[PDB]
């Protein structure tokens, strides 16, 4: 998946999501590159950043192809809102069972310090909905809006789940729709960041990490739109960011959504 | 399990603190404060101290005093903008300052040094004369660490740099480098486990067509079970150029490791695994070889060992079959060789067998994506004498530093090895000659009364500079530089027994003082020492 | 890694030379000869000390003078045959004789003993009250050993024998064995490393519907990699009879083993793997306890710990994931349950799920077949709060017996361990309530002046028996059997700061007499003793 940023006064830049193929040194998982207005540049297509140590990419580490046999992590869609983009995943669990997860990165961030990935999902009565099958950004409506207490014109992502974290490749027919209020995302991500810049736990990212990571303590004011800083990044989470699930079907398993306000 | 010998001789603070020390004063002389030594190294004649924002020198040569006097001093403070950003990112005020942790000679005008320079490693070219920059700073990045209590490796070999480090302020990416030299950069495959699993960088030694790092890291031997931590040799060829567009592109396209053994044999085989130092290259007994300490793990009971290798032995196992796990789920095991690529990895480009590559550039695929993916080799690097020369075992301290006089005695042709520890306790024995050893000395050199001042007793031995020439083994620690006398000979004064029964090769009894002394190849004097026993038949 | 703590009160050889001595002599008294004792065991109220050629009995209750006399003796030497086909194959004359190795009650009227009988194994039944034996001898092949210096298992449950031994002059064949008791033989399954590898037998207790072995032995989890040894514990159901016609007929169907868990947990955890000893089940702060003192390997630097387990843990590793190796080229990995069969493997017959099975001779194919290959649990069991009780690493000796007071002091309710070593040395602590634990005493109990006799000084304790209506510590070595009071409380006579500060269960300041005392749950008097604190605020 991709998405298109650029402002007026911007040249312009394009995220780009992707399986890789097992060629982790080929390819970036996830990156950022320059996407100049005029078709003819000689940098069209090149990195944002490019340096010996630091670059506006994310790549697999060998370490997780090692450890899980075909690891690869699906990019099943992207949008952007506000300052920032977000990228919605489904990869194997490092140490079957498979994790949905939401990536934030901010909009203006060519060291990538800003990545920010939590798992989601959605459950109604008992039934656990989290594998991710398709999702859209859209206005919420009033009766939503009311429900999670935003403005009219706030973004909502709509999502359809499969039942439980196994079975990617065959899913029951079990499935659910849910919505994420943009705002609750960035709000618990926010509070992610300020637990790890008060030094509690760890960045909980395992599959890019490659070990336990210690949050760090820093004296760094964290606000809506905190950029990231070198330290506590890349950040993960084990805690879910739960969906309002709006509805559900055993019989028929959903594989789209489309949302507007009418 | 072996017992711990008994010293011949035991040198207390009460005596070993007449040694002149260092604190970083000039001549005339004023409240002390902590110096933050890091490393110290001799070059030329001078003795440098490289430390918080400062080298200081020391004239080795005309140092004759209770104590040692500064010459001259660097200074590198950083940038009050440098030690903002570092408080802020939550490092505490101590350790946001310019730590040097590079220095080294890049020519007979030039000292090349690195600053930790407050969590933003920073690199620098010194007149040696005047001992001030010229030209531009530039980037420490994967040359110096971040943190000043970091271990890391750097060394000159043709021009080029050679550096063990970590790359980023939170120290994740840990990488073998080279840079300078008019040659391209290379590392280690970043996020590859395979190659470097959270390692702690030792040494690194230069000897023939390769450059030998020496360290330690968690042992994916022992993947499954649970985390073990052992101690590598890893080679490079000097001559590497990279990997081609295809495969290891700006990468090491020589980097092997293996397990170094130093281990008690028994029923059961007791190894340690944590290696602490590593000498230079020495030449003993017609052989070129590394020692070193190695110690058992910090969550366990305390022991230390020291064993020695021959770079022989070093070159052997790089020769042999590669190790690897034919499963995510099996043990590893050695591959057989019908399954190595020709040309052979690890093998540098216009050797024997390949001539027909001008660089590394033109390695095949099939050779670079074997190498790339069999970084370790399946055998461990066997020690001289297969056991250590010697052990600690009976102590609730670790050793550590080691130095090494190849030429001690009348005849040059002793091999006496000092030991540094924890808590600042030297240890001497000689190396019966290549089997065994002999302890001759323990002392304690650290000296409360010129080294604990405000407010640090840090006993820990960063450093030893053995000096022929002066005669002397100098010791650093954090806040002090001490002049250790290689021999206490003079120290038994007119008590023949005592200075037979020595039995160390710096001491002999002179006839014509009626007194022990040390001797000199250019003594033309009559000397009597037994060194192959200490037979007294008194008294003193 | 922690250090040793230090003990409130240490009892020198200087002291305790005045505790009463064993060495055989009946009242009267003439050069002594070597005992060779080999274990001690109180039942009813008589002390019974099993050594070569002889049983001796003390009488514990009127035992009241500085030495302790023998009230009467067994005794059954070897014939001549016997003896000469030991010498004849090779053994030593010191060797070749009946050590008795085998002493247990039968019943209420008999004593079932069995002896080396120079490396021809013999057990025969004897009249406890008057020592002699009645009906004929009978083989101890595969119930005592033939080497007095084996280590053995012996135990009655429901009149039958459990042993475990070696079956052969050379011990190759180690074996669990059940005899007697009107039921079939069976045993471990022959040549089968994955049930037994080299073991070490130490202890069995009866608990439940079954009888838990201790043990150690080579642990095929490290089959690649090293030689590595295990601690283990073994159920097998008390109730077995046995496999079907055509799996384990007369093998057990119900041996499982796994590994004990004795760690000081770290980055890396540090184990205890080399068992020494294993206490009887002892109900401690309302559950089922052992404690077991560990050692680390031989070839390596010297260590010893106490950890101590549930009986509810040790059941509950028995139910979890069998251990299986995919492949002989693979790492030990669980099996999944779906892969288990049914019934169960390791559930005796006429259990929850099994009574439609009358005995385990109906057991199905596919269970015993899963067994015979599976007798391995993956987990090992957890100790009591994760880590040991107790640890010694800066002694030059192993902890070995170990006996504990569960009801000690006024109140019946403190738990004091005594933990004997190689060095005759008796270390005394207590257990608070089951966390952690405070170092009371040390004392040397060997008495150079009564036990070193015959050429022999051997100070290696082999066994203890703690009783506490007699108020002592029993105490075996090789040539002596010491009699050791529970507290040292009357020593600390009139000086109250000294008995306060001894935090010694046993111990009180007792205010009518102006002295410290021991205490008894019959004393009606007022007591002083502060044991959650030593708080003396002089002087003594
Ligand atoms: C470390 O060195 C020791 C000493 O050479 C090795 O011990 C030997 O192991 C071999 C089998 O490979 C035996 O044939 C020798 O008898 C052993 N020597 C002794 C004296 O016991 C040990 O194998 C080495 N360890 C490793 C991992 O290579
Ligand atoms: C022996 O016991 C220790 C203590 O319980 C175990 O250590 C734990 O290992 C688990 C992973 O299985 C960790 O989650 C815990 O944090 C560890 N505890 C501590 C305090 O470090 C150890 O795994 C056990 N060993 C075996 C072989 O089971
Ligand atoms: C909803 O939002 C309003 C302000 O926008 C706030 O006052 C109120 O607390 C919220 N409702 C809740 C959480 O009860
Ligand atoms: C080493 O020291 C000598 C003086 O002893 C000095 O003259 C010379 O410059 C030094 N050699 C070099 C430049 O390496
Ligand atoms: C060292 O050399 C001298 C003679 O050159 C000799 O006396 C002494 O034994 C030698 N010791 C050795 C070989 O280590
Ligand atoms: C135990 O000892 C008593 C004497 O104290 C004795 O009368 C009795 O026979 C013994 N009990 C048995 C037989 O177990
Ligand atoms: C033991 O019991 C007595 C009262 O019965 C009490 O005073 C003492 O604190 C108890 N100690 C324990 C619980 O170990």
């Amino acid at each position: 998946y991709g998405v298109i940023v650029r402002s007026e006064g911007e040249d312009g830049k394009l995220f780009i999501g992707t399986a890789v193929d097992g060629k982790q040194d080929y390819f970036p998982t996830l990156s950022s590159r320059k996407l100049p207005r005029d078709p003819e540049s000689s940098a069209m297509l090149d990195y944002e950043l490019h340096s010996d140590f630091v670059s506006s990419l994310i790549k697999i580490p060998s370490d997780t192809l090692a450890l899980v046999s075909h690891f690869d992590i699906f990019y099943i869609y992207g949008f952007a809102s506000g300052g920032f983009v977000y990228f919605l995943t489904v990869q194997p669990e490092t140490p079957l069972f498979y994790t949905s997860r939401i990536v934030r990165l901010c909009k203006d961030d060519p060291k990538f310090h800003s990545y920010v990935s939590l798992p989601f999902g959605c459950t109604r009565a008992g039934v656990e909905y989290r594998l991710l099958q398709a999702a859209y950004l859209a206005k919420p409506g009033e009766a939503l809006a009311q429900a999670f207490n935003i403005s009219s014109d706030e973004d909502v992502l709509f999502a359809i789940f499969s039942k439980g974290q196994k079975q990617y490749h065959h899913p029951p027919d079990d499935s659910a729709l849910c919505a994420f209020p943009i705002r609750a995302i960035n709000l618990q991500i926010k509070e992610r960041l300020q637990s790890c810049y008060h030094g509690e736990g760890n960045l909980e990212l395992n599959w890019l990490l490659g070990k336990d990571v210690q949050c760090t303590k820093a004296p760094v004011p964290i606000d809506d739109n905190f950029c990231g800083l070198d330290i506590n990044q890349p950040l993960g989470g084990s805690t879910p960011v739960e969906g309002l699930t709006l509805y559900t079907t055993s019989r028929d398993r959903l594989t789209s959504v489309a949302s507007y306000v009418y | 399990f072996p017992e711990d010998s008994e010293p011949i001789s035991i040198s207390h603070g009460n005596y070993t603190k007449q040694y002149p020390v260092f604190v970083g004063h000039k001549p005339g002389r004023t409240q002390r404060h902590r110096l933050d030594i890091q490393m110290i190294m001799i070059m030329n004649r001078t003795l440098y101290v490289a430390a918080r924002d400062h080298i200081y020198t020391v004239d080795i040569d005309t140092s004759h005093t209770e104590e040692i006097y500064c010459s001259k001093k660097l200074t590198w403070k950083s940038r009050q903008a440098d030690v903002d950003t570092c408080r802020m990112k939550g490092k505490h005020k101590d350790e946001c300052h310019n730590f040097i942790k590079v220095l080294l000679k890049k020519n007979d005008d030039t000292l090349f040094v690195c600053g930790t320079n407050a969590f933003n490693p920073s690199c620098r070219n010194y007149r040696v004369d005047t001992l001030e920059t010229f030209g531009d700073e530039f980037s420490g990045m994967a040359r110096c660490p971040y943190d000043a209590k970091h271990a890391n490796i750097a060394l000159f070999a043709d021009g080029k740099l050679y550096s063990a480090t970590v790359t980023d302020f939170l120290a994740i990416d840990a990488v073998i480098y080279r840079s300078l030299g008019d040659s391209p950069t290379l590392r280690t495959v970043k996020h590859d486990s395979k190659w470097l699993k959270e390692p702690y960088f030792v040494q690194a030694v230069d000897y023939g067509d390769y450059i030998y790092f020496f360290f330690r890291e968690i042992a994916v031997e022992y993947n499954t079970m649970g985390k073990v931590v052992f101690p590598r040799v890893a080679q490079v060829c000097k001559n590497d150029m990279g990997g081609s567009q295809r495969v290891l592109e700006k990468q090491w396209t020589s980097f092997l490791k293996a397990r170094l053994n130093c281990s008690v044999p028994g029923d059961s085989h007791f190894y340690f695994n944590i290696l602490q130092a590593v000498t230079d290259v020495i030449r003993i007994n017609g052989r070129d070889v590394v020692l070193a300490t190695f110690s058992t793990p910090y969550n366990s009971i305390p022991g230390s060992a020291v064993c020695a290798y021959d770079m022989l032995d070093i070159a052997n196992v790089f020769t042999g079959r590669f190790k690897e796990q034919k499963s995510p789920d099996s043990t590893w095991t050695p591959v057989p060789d019908e399954r190595v690529p020709k040309p052979r990895p690890g093998c540098c480009a216009g050797s024997s067998s390949l001539e027909k590559y001008a660089t590394s550039n033109e390695f095949p695929d099939d050779t670079l994506n074997f190498i790339k993916t069999h970084p370790l080799m399946d055998e461990a690097v066997p020690s001289i004498i297969n056991r250590p020369w010697f052990l600690r075992t009976m102590v609730r301290y670790r050793l550590t530093k080691i130095a090494v006089d190849n030429a001690a005695g009348p005849y040059q042709n002793h091999t006496v090895v000092f030991l540094g520890s924890e808590k600042g306790i030297i240890l001497k024995f000689l190396a019966r000659i290549l089997n065994g050893s002999l302890f001759l000395e323990e002392m304690n050199v650290y000296n409360p009364e010129k080294c604990s001042y405000d407010g640090v007793e840090d006993k820990r031995i960063m450093g030893m500079q053995l000096d022929r020439a002066s005669g002397s083994l100098y010791v650093a620690f954090s806040t002090c530089v001490i002049k250790v006398p290689l021999g206490r000979c003079e120290r038994h004064g007119k008590c023949k027994k005592t200075c037979i029964a020595s039995r160390d090769p710096y001491c002999g009894w002179v006839r014509e003082s009626g007194s022990c002394a040390h001797l000199s190849p250019l003594s033309r004097l009559t000397f009597e020492q037994d060194i192959e026993r200490g037979n007294t038949d008194g008294d003193c």
